[PDB]
């Protein structure tokens, strides 16, 4: 169907987020896998980008160990950038 | 100065009357002698409850000390509230403000809670029976939705035991599907063990897993069985054996003939028993303390029907009251005293982790402090995956003749020899099952190749 | 009372209970082997010597929240009638990937209560949640609910599901035209030839 | 300072929107002059796509004389689809 | 709009389809000159739709 | 020498720089290293000089 950058990054997040719940206290280690695994499902329109990937860079340097849920909770509103390069 | 008290123990219940009799004992004085009757009864059952209530009463007691269950605990309080009749309970703490109940309990609420925040819990799961109350399990809904908490909430005590064994298989099952590994039991002793069997049995107390038991028993049952499983155990411990007081207590309560008192002869002793004699002595104290201050609470006839209507409480009552809620003691569960509501106040719950030699305490648990910390605490065979490519790994001509590592010869065989002899370990070469060197499917999501 | 109503020699007793006094009722009944018939609400177990004339409410609204696809929500209670619902959605919020956010409404003093609801609400703001299921009697159902219109949480984007068997027995006047979705149960149907002239009867 | 497509998404619906609001009984003629505001408003990853294209697809086949407010709430949830091409 | 000669006794739908009409234009921005009762009355019925 | 800030360098560096700070989204002040050294260690000091 329709492609939408916004769906898309709230889609994103979310499903970055329910990746890492599953790898709780390795999470600082899995950002990068559940990053894949989310642009996978939410899709994305540049392969190599992401769906979101402001918000993939955020959370590789702030998420520490067990503190993931305040991590997601101060990186999803992260501004993606330009999801074309 | 015979001193007149009513007691309910609930049939099955052995170390804590035999603790209850020792306490009488040791709390014997000259100037007055408490003089017990003893009830046994069916705590579950209200109408049981009623009827032993209204039997001490008509006995006309000053004070009652027994149990109660979350069926019978409503008939206790209401009771007890009208009959202005002074209760005292090892039995879980009632939520709420509750007249006329001294509650020797500790609420474990704040230590679970500042136990949680210790580990840094963000997901977790919760078991829980309904016997204490679902007041924990409000508290610890409420507050995770406060810390922004993921919590799965499942009750195990409406499970019949049964039909209970695939239950419990389709529960960690459930449980292992989204990987969740920290979990916190409350429960009763018995569903705890059971529990413990269960995962021991499924294999669930391995490496990664991480148990809470929330209550003051810790050390009172058996942490033998899952003490060597690899997964780590933490919980709560009311009694400290330490204590010179506790220990002293403990080597005269070794020294006891099981024959005279029942289970009495151990090491150590359940939590509720202690928290009997504990009780025992704030009831000396209490009326001692009324002896001090003069103040006389002699009945001057019998109390009469109970269920009389409308019911008249005596005077007396809420002097006993007071007497009992003033009281500071020091005693196997530490320090003891009482708010107005009959709470406990400033105790300390020693937090407790099981370790591989055995169960030792890390720290304490405060009121106001909340938690406190205590004193701070071959080569493998490395396994090297490769694939097949020229010149980078090749089958020697004789290669049937040989075996291991001397079966591959290349570039990367020579590079991995290097890499293994100034990383010094032992290397084993393998071949990749699939023949891949990596890749997502687009289907399964599953990484194939090296 | 009902020893009173006992030694009187009544053959049967009709009456309500709470999540206090049940116990007492069951336990009595059971014992002394006296009928007690009820409207209050469904003891959970076996209990004999009770006739619960109350119908259980949870698999109507477990349906209901699978036929509205809710995946996350909040779910708000009172310790009034007990909290077997609540560990029942609990449960099947366990099973399913449901993700539920349970708040205890019931502890809240009457007399001091404004702010309470505000950051009640405002922590329900937090999440952005827009589905709300509240169990509670009529009364904190209708609090809540000017609570609700007063703070314009009314209005489109927002789905409240009342569980209860009285939903037009409270005044839904004040959120009929607000926009938001409602939806709920009812045990009576007025629709009914039965129900219809017992309401001529007693309109008069 | 990224862009976020979402927050793009939002203020060029917003901006295109008040831009119409000036024009009363005109809005299905200006819808493209307005959406050429907007997109020099809110910025754009594709000058020529603008930023957000099904938005303005939506409204300039909806968009009726004096029916502005209902066709733009219509509109506005729409997926912008492509931001890059 | 003179929401004056409107009578109380027939008054519900009235104010629903002055500010449905009011939404036709989408008019946010909205000055109430009217004596206090009739200000309360026009406030409730925006609290009423949710305006 | 009319310039100020980042605006003072061009280079490989300077571009590759400023890709690599708007890819990981943070503010990027360039500087010129005190020594003039790109690093090396002191046999003696063992003291690191340089960047
Ligand atoms: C006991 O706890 C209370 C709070 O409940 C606190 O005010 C008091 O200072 C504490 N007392 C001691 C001795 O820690």
């Amino acid at each position: 169907g329709p492609a939408d950058c916004c769906r898309m990054k709230e889609c994103c997040t979310d499903r970055v987020n329910e990746c890492l719940q599953r790898y709780s206290g390795r999470e600082d280690k899995f950002v990068s896998f559940c990053y894949q695994e989310a642009t996978v499902t939410c899709g994305s329109f540049n392969e190599i980008v992401g769906c979101c990937y402001g918000y993939q860079m955020c959370m590789i340097r702030v998420v520490k160990p067990n503190s993931l849920s305040g991590a997601h909770e101060a990186c999803k509103t992260v501004s993606c950038g330009n999801p074309c390069a | 100065n015979s001193i007149q008290i009513g007691g309910l123990f609930p049939r099955g219940a052995d170390q804590e009357y035999s603790a209850f009799r020792v306490g009488m004992v040791q709390f014997s004085t000259s100037e007055f002698r408490l003089t017990p009757h003893i009830d046994n009864l069916e705590v579950a059952n209200s109408f049981a409850v009623t009827n032993a209530f209204c039997s001490q009463f008509s006995r006309g007691v000053y004070a009652i000390f027994g149990f109660y269950d979350k069926k019978s605990v409503n008939t206790i309080t209401s009771f007890c509230g009208t009959l202005h009749v002074s209760f005292i309970t090892p039995s879980f703490p009632t939520d709420g403000t509750h007249p006329f109940v001294i509650q020797m309990r500790p609420d474990l609420k704040g230590a679970l809670l500042s136990l949680i925040e210790y580990y840094q819990w963000d997901k977790f799961a919760y078991l829980y029976d309904s016997d204490r109350g679902l007041s924990t399990l409000q508290a610890v809904l409420d507050s995770a939705a406060e810390k922004k908490w993921q919590v799965t909430a499942i009750n195990v005590g409406n499970i019949n035991n049964d039909k209970k064994d695939e239950t419990y298989r389709s529960l960690f099952q459930d449980l292992e599907l989204k990987g969740e590994r920290r979990v916190i039991l409350d429960c009763e002793r018995d569903k705890v063990n059971d529990i413990v069997d269960q995962v021991i049995t499924i294999g669930k107390h391995v490496k990664g897993y991480h148990y809470i038991i929330a209550n003051l028993g810790f050390t009172d049952g058996d942490l033998l069985k899952i003490q060597f499983g690899g997964a780590e155990v933490s919980g709560f411990q009311i009694v400290d054996y330490d204590d010179s007081l506790v220990s002293k207590f403990i080597e005269r309560w070794s020294t006891l003939e099981e024959k005279e008192y029942p289970g009495a002869h151990t090491a150590t002793i359940k939590y509720t028993s202690a928290l009997t004699y504990d009780a025992v002595q704030v009831m000396t104290e209490a009326f001692r303390n009324l002896r001090k201050q003069r103040i006389e609470i002699s009945r001057r006839g019998n109390a009469g029907d109970c269920l009389a209507n409308p019911a008249v409480p005596w005077g007396q009552g809420v002097e006993i009251e007071r007497a009992l809620k003033q009281v500071q003691v020091e005693g196997l569960s530490g320090n003891i005293k009482f708010d107005q509501n009959g709470k406990r106040i400033n105790y300390t719950i020693n937090i407790m982790e099981l370790k591989t030699n055995g169960p030792r305490k890390i720290g304490y648990w405060s009121e106001v402090d909340k938690m406190v910390v205590t004193l701070t605490e071959e080569q493998k065979t490395v396994v090297v995956t490769t694939i097949l490519e020229s010149p980078y790994v090749m089958m020697k001509k004789n290669h049937e003749m040989l075996e291991g590592n001397e079966r591959y010869e290349g570039y990367c065989v020579d590079l991995a020899a290097e890499i293994a002899k100034h990383c010094g370990f032992k290397y084993k070469l393998t071949i990749v099952g699939d023949g891949k060197y990596g890749a997502r499917d687009a289907d399964t999501k599953i990484w194939d190749g090296m």
